[PDB]
Formats: C-alpha cells, sequence, structure tokens
RNA sequence: ACCAUAGUAGGCCUAAAAGCAGCCAUCAAUUGAGAAAGCGUUAAAGCUCAACAAAUUCACCAACAUAAUCCCAAAAACUAAU
C-alpha cells in the first residue's frame, strides 16, 4: 500500500480485479486487491475506478488496469505472488504514464 | 563519515552494511550519521 | 454432516431434490386432497 | 460565559442539559422513571486485575492496557 | 479541501483570531461564516462553548456542522463550579450525582461520535464518569440534600486559602 | 519451478506465470528420520567447496543462494553451504551460474588469476606489507572456520591460517 | 524432536471460541466479506448503515477461527477465510438491504456466506435479493 | 494475533526515604596519620564480603580487582542519581568510602629518602563483589541499560547483574566444572603436586584453582 | 510489511501547552488503540511506536591507528601420527 501511495497513481483510470473466492489460488489476487484498494491509494487519485468482480465458476483470477495512455495491463494471476504482482504493476506505472 | 571503533544507529533510518571489508552506518535522512568501523 | 457447495448461476443446472419430490407428492394425490390442502393453506396463511 | 447557581437549585435539577434559550430544565425523575442499572455502576476506584475474573473481555482489556504500559516503560529509553 | 475543527461560542462568533485568519487562508469569507453561525445558533444561550466542523470546497464555499458542547462544560455546569481542580484525585472540586451523569449522557447521545457508534447509554455514562474523574469531581451514588452546600462552603474556604498561598508564592518568587 | 513471461503487443503487456516440472527428492535417503536435508542424507561434515554436484542443488541460476525457509537446512548447514558456494564461485567452479551480458562479455580484461579456498572477497583484502616477525606473524587465512568440523582422515587439523 | 509440549489454551482464545460458537449458533445469516482497510470514518459510516438494518459485522482472528471452522460443519468455508475477513451476522436474514447499502462502495466484494445452513455465493446473495 | 501475557506487579517492595545514593567524602573524617604498606592482597583473590544481595534486586558485580577512589564514587553517584527514578527505585552502596591511603613522592624524585606523602584514599575491591545495589518497582531491562555505563566506566570489568542472572551464571559455572571432559584440572594437579608444578605455582594457587591471576579473574577457567 | 479512529484541546499554569516547558489524575468508546514510548509545530498540523486485524527461517552483549636504513626463511587447509 505504501509503495503504491508513494508512486502517484494520478495517471490510472480503472482497475478491475475479477476472481472467485471459493478457489484455492486466489489468495495472491485478493491481497493485491486489498493493497490496491487502500485508503492512501484512494486518496492519491479519486477519479480511479476500482472494481471487485466476484464469480464462482470463473476459476481464473485476473486483474485489468486501463489507463489514459490508451494502455491496458492485464495480469492473469494463478501462480504469481502478490509482491511480484505489485512490483510489476508499479514498474509499469512508473515506466508508462 | 566519522571513523569509530563502535558503530551505533543514531536514528531509525540508519542501516548497517558491510563494504570493502568494513562495517558502515549509512544514513540518507541525516548524512552526519555516516560512521565507518576502524 | 456438512452444507452445500454453493452453486452459481453461471452453470446452474442442478436443483435440490426436495422441490422435485414435493412436486411429485402434489401430483400423486386426488382433487379432494388438493381441495383440503388449499383450504388448509388458506386458513393458516 | 454562562452562570451557575449556589442554592438548592443544583440539588433540585441540573444546569447543563438546558442548552436552548428557553429555560426548559428537566426535572429529577425518580427511580420510577430512571433505569435501575444506572445506580449500579462502579463510581469509585476502577476495577483491578485481581478483582476482574479471567473469563470476561474487561480482564483482557485491562491486561492489554497493562502490557502497553509495560512496553512504554521499558522503551522509555529510545536508543535510536 | 481540508478538515477544520473550531471551538466557537454560541453567538460570539467574531471574525478575528484565532479563527478568522485560518478561514481567510483557506479562502472563504469570514463575515459570511460569522453570519451563518449567528443565525444558526441564535436560539442557543450565548457564552457557552461548542465544537464545530467547517468544510471548505473549491470555489471558496463553506458549510457548518455543529455538535454538542464539551463534557468539561457540561460537568462544570452540573457541579456549579467555574474551574476544575489542579491536583486531580488528591483534591475534589464538586459532586455530580449519577442522575446528573445520566441526564448529561442522554442530552449528549445525539452527537456525531456516539451517533456513528450506536452504543447503549451505559457506555456514555461510563465515559462521563471517567471525564468527571479527570475533572476531579467525585461521583456519589445518591447524596444531595444539604451536604452539597456543606461541601461548597469548605471548597470555597479551601479555594481562598489556595489563592492566598499562590499569592504568597508569587510574591516570594518576585522578591527572590 | 515457476517462471514469469512477458508479452508486448500494441502497447499492451501481459505477464503470465508458468509452472514447469521440477526434480523431486530421491526415493531412498539413508537416514530418513533426519529433520534436515543434509543431516538426513548423511552429508554432514562431508562436503567441501569442490562438491559442486551438491552445492548447485539449491542455488539460483544466477549464482545466488536459496533461502533457508525454502531449502529446509538447519542454520549451521545453511551457513556452511553458503560459504562453500562463495568459495566455489571465487575459485571458478560453477561457470554457468552467472548472468549473461553480451555487451560486457566482448571487452575482455586481464586473464583471471587461478585461486581456491578463498575466504575473503578478492577486492576487499589489503596486502600485508609488514608481515611481522616470528613472535607476531601476520597469517593469511585459507578456507573457512565454518568447515573446521569436517571429517579428517589423516587426523591433522586443517590449517585455516597460513 | 521431543514430543509436542501441548500449549494450554488461555482465557482469550477460550472466550473467542465461545463468542464464535454463539455467533454461529444463535443467528441465521452469516455472510463472509473481504475486509478492505479504509478510513475509520468510512468504517463508522458503514456500521451506521448496517445498524439501520440491525445487522452487525464481526472480526475474529484466523488462528482461532480456522480450527473451529474445520472442526464444525462449515468446512466448505475454508477458502473464504485466508485474508482479512468480515463476518456479517444477521438475525431475520435481509440480504436485499445489505446488497443495496453495499452497492454504494464498489470495491467491497461479497466473498459469500450462508443463509439458514445453506451456503450461497455472491450469485446466491444476488438471487436472494432478487427474491 | 498474539497472546496477552500478565505483567509483573510490585507492591510488596517499599521505596525507602532518600532513595538517592549518599554523598561520600574523598578523605575520612579522621585522616590516617601513619603511612601503611600497599598490601595488594586486598585486591588479589576472590571476594569474601558483599558477595550476596541484602535488600535490592539488582547489583553491579565486579569480575576483577581494583581500587575505587573519589572520582569513581562521584561518577557512580552522579550517573545513578541522574538516570534513576526516585519515585520507583532505590540504590545503596556496598563498598565503604575510600580509607586506604596511597602515597606519592612529591619532594624529590630520586629513589630512597623514606616513604612518600599521602596523596589520596582508595577502596580495595576484589573480584566477585557487589558495588551498587538497587531495587524497587522496576524491571531489570532499564536498570541494566543504565548500569552498563557505570560498569564500563568502573576500572575493573563489571556487569549489571540481578538475583536471577547471578544465580544463572553461578549454576552455569558449576555445571561447566562438573561436566568438564578432560581428566586434568588445575585444582587436581596443584593439590597433588604433579610434575612438581608447585615450583612454578604459588601458595595461593591452591585456593585460586587457576581462575585468578593477580588482579585478573577469568570466569571461563572452570 | 500492517493500519492507526474516539469522550477530549483530560484537569491546572501559560500569549499559546491539542499525547508530548511543566504538576495531578491515567478513566472511558469501540472486536482492537498508552489522557501517549520517540521525531515535529510558537501553539496546531504532520511522521512513527506499541493495539487489532496478516503472516509469522534465525536474531541478548560481543568488531578499536600509528615511527623513523630494507618486508622478512620459502611455502603448505587431508594418503592414515601416542
Ligand atoms: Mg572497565
Ligand atoms: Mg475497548
Ligand atoms: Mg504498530
Ligand atoms: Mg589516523
Ligand atoms: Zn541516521
Ligand atoms: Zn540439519
Amino acid at each position: 500500500a505504501a509503495a503504491l501511495a508513494r508512486l502517484g497513481l494520478r495517471a490510472v483510470k480503472q482497475v478491475r480485479v475479477q476472481f472467485c473466492p471459493f478457489e484455492k489460488n486466489v489468495e495472491s489476487t485478493r491481497t493485491f486487491l486489498q493493497a490496491v484498494s487502500s485508503e492512501k491509494v484512494r486518496c492519491t487519485n479519486l477519479n480511479c475506478s476500482v472494481i471487485a468482480d466476484v464469480r464462482h465458476d470463473g476459476s481464473e483470477p485476473c486483474v485489468d488496469v486501463l489507463f489514459g495512455d490508451g494502455h491496458r495491463l492485464i495480469m492473469r494471476g494463478a501462480h504469481l505472488t502478490a509482491q511480484e504482482m505489485l512490483t510489476a504493476f508499479a514498474s509499469h506505472i512508473q515506466a508508462r504514464g | 563519515f566519522k571513523t569509530k571503533g563502535v558503530l551505533k544507529k543514531r536514528c531509525r533510518d540508519c542501516y548497517l552494511v558491510k563494504r570493502r571489508g568494513r562495517w558502515f552506518i549509512y544514513c540518507k535522512t541525516n548524512p552526519k550519521h555516516k560512521q565507518r568501523q576502524m | 454432516e456438512a452444507l452445500a457447495g454453493a452453486p452459481l448461476d453461471n452453470a446452474p443446472k442442478e436443483y435440490p431434490p426436495k422441490i422435485q419430490q414435493l412436486v411429485q407428492d402434489i401430483a400423486s394425490l386426488t382433487l379432494l386432497e388438493i381441495s383440503d390442502l388449499n383450504e388448509l393453506l388458506k386458513k393458516t396463511l | 460565559p454562562e452562570v451557575c447557581t449556589d442554592p438548592f437549585r443544583l440539588t433540585t435539577h441540573a444546569m447543563g442539559v438546558n442548552i436552548y434559550k428557553e429555560g426548559q430544565d428537566v426535572v429529577l425523575k425518580p427511580d420510577s422513571e430512571y433505569p435501575e442499572w444506572l445506580f449500579e455502576m462502579n463510581v469509585g476506584p476502577p476495577k483491578k486485575l485481581e478483582e476482574l475474573d479471567p473469563e470476561t473481555r474487561e480482564y483482557w482489556r485491562l491486561l492489554r492496557k497493562h502490557n502497553i504500559w509495560r512496553h512504554n516503560r521499558l522503551s522509555k529509553n529510545r536508543k535510536f | 479541501s481540508g478538515m477544520i475543527r473550531a471551538i466557537v461560542r454560541a453567538g460570539q462568533a467574531r471574525p478575528g483570531p484565532p479563527l478568522g485568519p485560518i478561514l481567510g487562508q483557506r479562502g472563504v469569507s469570514i463575515n459570511q461564516f460569522c453570519k451563518e453561525f449567528n443565525e444558526k445558533t441564535k436560539d442557543i444561550k450565548e457564552g457557552i462553548p461548542l465544537p464545530t466542523k467547517i468544510f471548505v470546497k473549491p470555489d471558496r464555499t463553506f458549510e457548518i456542522k455543529i455538535g454538542q458542547p464539551t463534557v468539561s462544560y457540561f460537568l462544570k455546569a452540573a457541579a456549579g463550579i467555574e474551574k476544575g481542580a489542579r491536583h486531580t484525585g488528591k483534591e475534589v472540586a464538586g459532586l455530580v450525582t449519577l442522575k446528573h451523569v445520566y441526564e448529561i449522557a442522554r442530552v449528549k447521545a445525539q452527537d456525531d461520535a456516539f451517533a456513528l457508534q450506536d452504543v447503549p447509554l451505559s457506555s456514555v455514562v461510563r465515559s462521563i464518569i471517567g471525564s468527571a474523574r479527570s475533572l476531579g469531581i467525585r461521583v456519589v451514588k445518591d447524596l444531595s440534600s444539604e451536604e452539597l452546600a456543606a461541601f461548597q462552603k469548605e471548597r470555597a474556604l479551601f479555594l481562598a486559602a489556595q489563592r492566598e498561598a499562590d499569592l504568597a508564592a508569587q510574591a516570594e518568587a518576585a522578591k527572590k | 519451478f515457476r517462471e514469469v513471461v512477458e508479452i508486448l503487443d500494441g502497447k499492451t503487456t501481459i505477464i503470465e506465470g508458468r509452472i514447469t516440472e521440477t526434480p523431486q527428492e530421491s526415493p531412498n535417503p539413508p537416514n530418513p528420520t533426519g529433520q534436515c536435508p543434509i543431516c538426513r542424507w548423511n552429508l554432514k561434515h562431508k562436503y567441501n567447496y569442490e562438491d559442486v554436484l551438491l552445492l548447485s542443488q539449491f542455488i539460483r541460476p544466477h549464482g545466488g543462494m536459496l533461502p533457508r525457509r525454502i531449502t529446509g537446512l538447519c542454520q549451521e548447514e545453511h551457513l556452511k553451504i553458503e560459504e562453500c558456494v562463495k568459495m566455489a564461485h571465487r575459485a571458478g567452479l560453477l561457470p554457468n551460474h552467472r548472468p549473461k551480458l553480451p555487451e560486457g562479455f566482448v571487452p575482455k580484461s586481464k586473464p583471471r588469476l587461478n585461486r581456491y579456498l578463498t575466504r575473503w572477497s578478492p577486492r576487499s583484502v589489503k596486502p600485508i606489507y609488514n608481515k611481522g616477525h616470528r613472535w607476531n606473524k601476520v597469517r593469511m587465512p585459507v578456507g573457512s572456520p565454518l568447515l573446521k568440523d569436517n571429517v579428517s582422515y589423516s587426523g591433522r587439523p586443517l590449517l585455516l591460517y597460513h | 524432536p521431543p514430543p509436542t509440549p501441548p500449549q494450554e489454551e488461555t482465557g482469550l482464545v477460550r472466550l473467542l471460541r465461545r463468542e464464535i460458537a454463539a455467533v454461529f449458533r444463535d443467528n441465521r445469516m452469516i455472510a463472509v466479506c473481504q475486509h478492505v482497510a479504509l478510513s475509520a470514518e468510512d468504517k463508522l459510516l458503514l456500521r451506521h448503515q448496517l445498524r439501520k438494518h440491525k445487522i452487525l459485522m464481526k472480526i475474529f482472528p484466523n488462528q482461532v477461527l480456522k480450527p473451529f471452522l474445520e472442526e464444525s460443519k462449515y468446512q466448505n468455508l475454508l477458502p473464504l477465510f485466508v485474508g482479512h475477513n468480515l463476518l456479517l451476522v444477521s438475525e431475520e436474514p435481509k440480504v436485499k438491504e445489505m446488497v443495496r447499502i453495499l452497492k454504494g462502495i464498489p470495491f467491497l466484494p461479497l466473498l459469500g456466506g450462508c443463509i439458514d445452513d445453506t451456503i450461497l455465493s455472491r450469485q446466491g446473495f444476488i438471487n436472494y435479493s432478487k427474491l | 494475533f498474539k497472546t496477552l501475557l500478565p505483567v509483573p506487579t510490585f507492591e510488596d517492595v517499599a521505596i525507602p526515604e532518600k532513595p538517592k545514593l549518599r554523598f561520600v567524602e574523598r578523605v575520612p573524617l579522621v585522616p590516617k596519620v601513619r603511612r601503611e604498606r600497599k598490601n595488594l592482597s586486598d585486591i588479589r583473590g576472590p571476594s569474601t564480603e558483599a558477595t550476596e544481595f541484602t535488600e535490592g534486586r539488582f547489583a553491579i558485580l565486579a569480575l576483577g580487582g581494583g581500587y575505587l577512589h573519589w572520582g569513581h564514587f562521584e561518577m557512580m553517584r552522579l550517573t545513578i542519581n541522574r538516570s534513576m527514578d526516585p519515585k520507583n527505585m532505590f540504590a545503596l552502596w556496598r563498598v565503604p568510602a575510600p580509607f586506604k591511603p596511597i602515597t606519592r613522592k612529591g619532594m624529590g624524585q630520586r629513589m630512597g629518602g623514606g616513604k612518600g606523602a599521602i596523596d589520596h584514599y582508595v577502596t580495595p575491591v576484589k573480584a566477585g563483589r557487589l558495588i551498587v545495589e538497587m531495587g524497587g518497582r522496576c524491571e531489570f531491562k532499564e536498570v541494566q541499560g543504565f548500569l552498563d555505563l557505570v560498569a564500563h566506566k568502573l576500572p575493573f570489568p563489571a556487569k549489571a547483574v540481578s538475583r536471577e542472572t547471578l544465580e544463572k551464571m553461578r549454576k552455569d559455572q558449576e555445571e561447566r566444572e562438573r561436566n568438564n571432559q578432560n581428566p586434568w584440572t588445575f585444582e587436581r594437579i596443584a593439590t597433588a603436586n604433579m610434575l612438581g608444578i608447585r615450583k612454578v605455582l604459588s601458595p595461593y594457587d591452591l585456593t585460586h584453582k587457576g581462575r585468578y591471576w593477580g588482579k585478573f579473574y577469568t570466569p571461563e577457567r572452570v
């Protein structure tokens, strides 16, 4: 949460995390959602739309970030760790935007 | 840098790293806390 | 003892057998029983 | 910049509840209009660790407070 | 834009410090704020203090939210005392009955804190009891017929003695 | 083992985590009741810096060591293996466990000096100009003191300082 | 290693288990949600809106809740209790109002729950609200 | 989630009047007119006095021998008084005021001519003796923290010990001495006069058992 | 890493003393947070600690420059040694 807060998320439009809580490999995605929907991340940019899609039969937890560079970062996290996902997202944000 | 026989952290931001065979208190917030083990 | 598996609407195709057996019990009775049943439900609820 | 009262008016009613301009002070309703459990609260020394039983949340709240106090006392000397 | 808390009087809403400069720095006019406060609290007894929250929006627009007065003021008014005790616990300033405590709790239940935290009146009564303990006001179960005045007389003589001792100490320090 | 792959197409990035098959432990350990890998395979006080077949079992493909909470070693065995890996890397063993830099591999430098049983980092030691006399002699450390408990068939203790 | 030195269960964990059992036995509607760390004023406003409908929320440690869950008949709720958890506790289950008041915040996901010993997912709660 | 442990409560201990350390005189009220020989046996060997706690729970233990003079006494007094809480702690001395005179030549630096002139007074301290003893309603961590400075500034090596720590180190020493593996020990060899080692040993080595060498005490010598 | 809201700016002194020049109390709301253990402000604000919620490899002290004609055997970590 602190890493995203110290990044200036002002240049992010929409972040949607779609997962199934009843699966066994959605823990990393849930932790990513909690880290990206924190109070500091909310206050560092207000126009960002954070969506949490819950399914039961999807069985494929994924995250989508659409931002105003006309850019789409999609990460289908089934074995990715939460820390690695956060680092990759932060690197892409500080690279483009 | 101050060359000392005993290194102690003078704040919470001091970090101890071993370089060139010696021990170092490096500090970024307060550069005056730079200490080098003799 | 345990609970169900929480099926969703994405692939909803199986229903609990309780409703089917209730329908079968309803259908396996005569019009006199139907009249008594509906009058009893009217009186109670 | 308000004013208090010296005579038995204090014993006959309170002087804080009335906030609006009109002096519609509330009367002292007896126990017939006040709850019984109100008069059954610890108004003296706070409950102690040896007084509280170990099967209530109050005991563990007090233990947590004492642990925080102990940590503060032992960390009074902040080396860094 | 930000969150502003202010202890303001019911009708003595002056456009001066320490409240006028803060709102001027924020950007909203202070005359409008004073007028709105006076018209909103014109039915409240002038002189009592009360906390209020000021919300400032871009284009320099302000809104006012006013809560219940301070428990310190409530308990001091209930006990009939003008100022609290210095040495808390070792000396007692006044006596407040559990009945007065319950009345204060009932009248203050309609504040933002205890409204957002939907709790029974027992919690509010306990909070008022703790505030009285901090104030140095003892909370007797049920004792007020004339002993309240009997204690008031001795409290007045003790306050006079304390004032004399403070004057003597100040004179000794000045001559030292 | 897990790998992260990145795909770029039309200013869109997709990263995927792919799991490939990894080798498992051998079926028959000589001492199955040991709680530690080395200490149950009976390699305690048995390996050295030159036993790369054991030292390379758990090191990252770029030469870094693996965490103890993942490997399962006891603390002393983890420290011994870390020191052995350092000594092997300095000696020149494990030549394929280095990062690939085509831009830096072209500017060749002075030929590497052959060495082994090197305790300190080569760039952190100062030459001993004085060297002392017999009563106060400055000795050169060789090997590591962590491996002083290894089995000695000849019976002579290892000369860690010479 | 030597045999296990069984750690005595203290009053804190005993009372937590007692409260969890009372919650799981008394009330009927037990929903599970992900606890998102936000401002305390937002938390207080959420409790305010929930207590408008007289349905509460609780937080219990996982170290205590997981053994109770696997020992009880709710072993199918294990995947719902990995991260930060919120237990919405309700008598006279009213999922429609809960969905209506939680729709305002888009990023609070309904992990699932049970209504009268019937495990239902977010789709199940949608169905109950539609009913 | 972590368990809640009870905290130690101190109610039986009572803080006495004047918990600060008392001022000590550099010279005794009656000075010693007669110059005495510098017996170093008051430093050599283990201590027999002030080796056990009397009223406090923490102490400064001396692991070696030496002389304490008014500078050391003033240092200890000032440091402990300024870093100790009078409302919850109390401290007491365990060494007497400087009484043993020390002489310096002064007039004339050539060898001979007689004894020197009394310059200052010292308090001889042996290894294993307590110097300052503290107690009260406090925990050992803070007392150890601000007593390690005094222990370091003392001439002889010293530690900030407690009753539990002193008992632990004594029991560890006893365990080491009982489970020592090699059959050959300094005490056994010295008492049996094996190899004629009494020729190079000392008559006090039979009692010191090789753990004390002059004014230095080595606690790891069994 | 992890977030830190409440009666309340606790009561006195003070130009101001809002957890923090100081003295006395040290209660109480919440499932969980000391009238506050360190930075910071004239005073506020703000940054941390302990508290809950999440996981939890191991973690108490121990390291310390130098001289004068030119450094000073060379070298060696495993073939069995009471
Ligand atoms: Mg010393
Ligand atoms: Mg509480
Ligand atoms: Mg914390
Ligand atoms: Mg120099
Ligand atoms: Zn620093
Ligand atoms: Zn092992």
